[PDB]
């Protein structure tokens, strides 16, 4: 009985990981960067436009990142990659 | 002894959680938050904060004093007028 955490962006095709594969949120964003040729916009020091958002099992969207490591494993449901367009059909 | 509540920006794009026990005023948590939506709300602050009891109820932030909220506030929200 593992993770298996479905991780989905717009026009690519899903993917499931187990999260617990990583220890900490940067090898978890550096993995998923590199399966959606994404390398270098996930974890860059000055915050590239892309972000990543995940669903709780209280069914809300938040950043990744933000929660301990230790919690968020046991609270993410799935996980969702967003295009700087795609952050601001979302905003208002 | 850290305490992490959720924080909504009524039309932010997603949701955002802080450490309560990492901040000591009311005024030090509103100038940290307007710099998490920071690059929301560029493009001063109008926006009013609420939190919520233990008992499912929103009660405005700043009322009680600062020591206690970080124990009574479960979750945070940010109103527009």
């Amino acid at each position: 009985v593992r993770t298996y955490t479905d991780v989905q962006k717009t026009g690519s095709v899903g993917r499931s990981i187990d999260v617990t594969s990583f220890k900490d949120y940067e090898e978890l964003k550096s993995a998923i960067e590199s399966m959606f040729g994404l390398e270098g916009l996930l974890t860059h020091p000055q915050s590239s436009g892309w972000k990543l958002v995940y669903v709780d099992y209280e069914s809300d969207v938040l950043l990744v990142g933000d929660d301990p490591w230790e919690e968020f494993v046991g609270s993410v449901r799935s996980i969702r990659i967003l295009s700087p367009t795609e952050v601001q059909q979302m905003s208002e | 002894a850290a305490a992490f509540v959720k924080v909504s920006m009524d039309g932010a794009p997603y949701l955002r959680k802080i450490d309560l026990r990492m901040y000591k005023s009311y005024d030090e948590l509103s100038n940290a938050l307007s710099n998490m939506f920071s690059s929301f709300t560029m493009g001063s602050w109008d926006y009013v904060p609420s939190y919520e009891n233990k008992d499912g109820n929103w009660m405005l932030v700043g009322d009680v004093p600062w020591p206690m909220f970080v124990d009574t506030a479960k979750r945070l929200r940010l109103m527009k007028g």
